[PDB]
């Protein structure tokens, strides 16, 4: 007995992977103000950011 | 027969004085009260990222 085959397929797969500890990356906007007498040079403020 | 009773950095007329960093407390004036900072840092959460 002969017997002859030919088979022919093609895939797909789409993947997604994920970093639980970097899961997004933040972007402020921010805009300073100064409302006291004197001119600051070089301004430079620490920046508490709260969730929950 | 000391620059500094206290030991602090401020010498005793500076201290008796009150001419110094003016926001120091008003009993460290006194040539035997160290003026001295005593800082501890307190705890209020944890945040666990899991990575
Ligand atoms: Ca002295």
């Amino acid at each position: 007995s002969t017997a002859v085959q030919d088979s022919n397929g093609e895939s797909w797969n789409t993947g997604l992977s994920i970093n639980k500890g970097e899961s997004a990356y933040i972007n402020a906007n921010v805009r300073y103000y100064n409302t006291g007498t004197a001119p600051m040079y070089k301004v430079t403020p620490t920046t508490n950011l709260v969730l929950d | 027969l000391e620059s500094n009773t206290a030991g602090d950095p401020y010498t005793d007329y500076e201290k008796a004085s009150g001419s110094f960093d003016k926001a120091i407390k008003t009993e460290a004036r006194d040539p035997l009260v160290a003026a001295y900072p005593i800082v501890g840092v307190g705890m209020e959460k944890l945040i666990i990222s899991t990575n």
